RNA sequence: UUGACCUCAAAUCAGGUAGGAAUACCCGCUGAACUUAAGCAUAUCAAUAAGCGGAGGAAAAGAAACCAACCGGGAUUGCCUUAGUAACGGCGAGUGAAGCGGCAAAAGCUCAAAUUUGAAAUCUGGCGUCUUCGACGUCCGAGUUGUAAUUUGAAGAAGGCAACUUUGUAGCUGGUCCUUGUCUAUGUUCCUUGGAACAGGACGUCAUAGAGGGUGAGAAUCCCGUGUGGCGAGGAUCCCAGUUAUUUGUAAAGUGCUUUCGACGAGUCGAGUUGUUUGGGAAUGCAGCUCUAAGUGGGUGGUAAAUUCCAUCUAAAGC
């Protein structure tokens, strides 16, 4: 909703606005029932990375903010070792124990 | 090419044609079009065309009849 | 080298120019060209328009909204809304444009009433065997123009309040500047450490 | 090539010249003086009847 | 002992295909200096000349991992504006785009990733027969480590309920478009000058033909043509029109409602660093090297980060 006002916060012109139905290419990047069905299989199937086997190291012996450290020079940018960090943990919540 | 089971076939029958000769050398193959940098975008302004092709035109000197 | 009391000019002429000059002398001959080319499709084609019929687009940015121009295609919920199939439509000289949206009610409607308009016009002959033929209309956007909308009451009331247009800006414009740092000083002081009481 | 062939004029000053030399069709001075038998003809600004 | 399969060979085996030429324009690689700065080293000339590879009558580009911040536009290409502007630069000399706006022209689409699985439905060659740029039948081979039908994000599929509107393949004549051949007006009358009238003077004729050329000197009317319109011949043929065979059909397409799903491209994206290039400035694109992902994910939003939102498209395959 716009403010009716050439200068401002939401600005401007006030009209009968809605609406757009959603598109088919806006869901793009959305899971499964295959994709989690053969990604769980190709996991078992075999092991995982040497980089890896360091994070799981790290989180035994200094926890967090140094598998940060490490992770965030081995991958791109701050952003993917936040997801990588997390799903390392839930491995060891998961796979190690029960 | 002139092998006829590629060319009666109509899903790869294109490739048969005369403009199709040495597309790797020209640079119209998946990596060919990716060094030359021809792309869609902001960031690709100096060669989205051609690269030769607009500084041809925008080093030039247009002059009509009446001036 | 520079000296009288002259402008400072800005002359691009250090490159091979001379070799790259163009001068358009074919402008006449090539304006009889066009005129045989339109004329020669037109011969092929024969009874339809050379045109495809375009619908009605607001533009962009601060400058040009506005104006109304003559977009590229009609979209799929206004060729959906006359009653027929995007597929079907593009053989009677009608554009479809498969990712223009709509947002707004006025133009949904004007391109509706555009639609209907034609449909209606126009004649379609069968596959089959009789064709009575009815000369050719060339222009489409001749018999279809594009009108600028009227939102004018010419003769009106005045009603005024004591409100002041001036200072209605004013305060409008610092309430974008500081709702930043109020949003953050009513997260301090009141919450936070508030809340902690 | 390139150098300047045609010449722009304004569209006003052309209409204001070719008004002015349908002025010059009639006056008889101006016609003599400019050639043509015209010793003839009864009058000037001559004006046929549609069977032409 | 015999026969398969997988990789690799040989033959003057059966049948095909590649080179050179020309290069005005077009797609890439490679790459100078003279010069300008009144010197000269970054810069400039120039992402230019010479050198090398590859095409066509055009080439390239092209159906958004786009432009925007509006009440939002909507593949590419070019012209007029934007602009000598925003930026770049011993911030010196000098360099320098793009969005919107008005026009010319407008056309859209295909694979991979799903099981035909109640019938590899598909295709090359051999041999035979026909109406021979092909069609029909038959025999080996290719191929299940995947050839047909079916679907491409604008969607779409699998079920249930429901009304149905559509259809197709040859040759014959005529027009149309090219290459052409032929036909279609009027003074060579009299006198002077001259080697010669095509000159000068007198009297006519034709004109939808007084363009141009030829003939012993400036010829509409002496000759070829020109103008106006006829009449043939020989190709191209689907572009149209009008016909005649056929003979497609119980198969192909479209649409209203409702439930469950909805597969989307990796040594890539992205990060660091070196060299090069751009107007692109804590780095515009490209390339080498080291590191190396993800599923509401990834890209972009022209100042480096961390934190929280919003708007926009769907890359790493192709015409």
């Amino acid at each position: 909703v716009k403010s009716g006002i050439a200068v401002g916060l939401n600005k401007g012109k006030k009209v009968n606005q809605l609406t757009p139905a959603p598109k088919i290419s806006y869901r793009k990047g959305a899971a499964s029932q295959r994709t989690t069905f053969v990604r769980s299989i190709v996991k078992e199937v075999a092991s995982l990375a040497p980089y890896e086997r360091r994070l799981i190291e790290l989180i035994r012996n200094a926890g967090e903010k140094r598998a940060r450290k490490v992770a965030k020079k081995r991958l791109g940018t701050f952003g993917r070792a936040k997801a990588k960090v997390e799903e390392m943990n839930e491995i060891i919540t998961a796979s190690r124990r029960h | 090419p002139s092998h006829k089971a590629i060319r009666r076939d109509a899903k790869y029958n294109w490739i048969c044609n005369p403009v199709h000769k040495h597309r790797e050398a020209r640079g119209l193959t998946a990596t060919g079009k990716k060094s030359r940098g021809i792309n869609k975008g902001h960031k690709f302004h100096n060669t989205q065309a051609g690269r030769r092709k607009t500084w041809k035109r925008q080093n030039t000197l247009s002059l009509w009849r009446y001036r | 080298a520079i000296s009288k009391n002259l402008p400072i000019l800005k002359n691009h002429f250090r490159k091979h120019w001379q070799e790259r000059v163009k001068v358009h002398f074919d402008q006449a001959g090539k304006k009889v060209s066009r005129r045989h080319a339109r004329a020669s499709k037109a011969a092929k084609i024969a009874p339809r328009p050379l045109d495809l019929l375009r619908p009605v687009v607001r533009a962009p940015t601060v400058k040009y909204n506005r104006k109304v121009r003559a977009g590229r295609g009609f979209t799929l919920a206004e060729i959906k809304a006359a009653g027929l199939t995007p597929a079907y439509a593009r053989t009677i000289g009608i554009a479809v444009d498969h990712r223009r949206q709509n947002r707004n009610q006025e133009i949904l409607d004007l391109n509706i009433q555009r639609l209907k308009e034609y449909q209606s016009k126009i004649i379609v002959f069968p596959r089959k065997g009789k064709a009575p033929e009815a000369e050719q209309t060339l222009s489409a956007a001749a018999s279809f123009p594009i009108v600028q909308p009227v939102t004018d009451s010419e003769t009106r009331a005045v009603e005024d309040n004591g409100e002041s247009a001036y200072r209605t800006l004013r305060l409008a414009r610092s309430d974008k500047r500081y709702k930043g740092i109020r949003e953050k000083r009513a997260k301090d002081k009141a919450e936070a450490e508030a809340e902690k009481k | 090539t390139w150098r300047k062939w045609n010449v722009k004029v304004n569209q006003n000053e052309k209409r204001y010249a070719t008004a002015s030399a349908i002025a010059a069709s009639a006056v008889p001075s101006l016609v003599l003086a400019r050639g043509h038998r015209v010793e003839k003809v009864p009058s000037i600004p001559l004006v046929v009847s549609d069977d032409l």
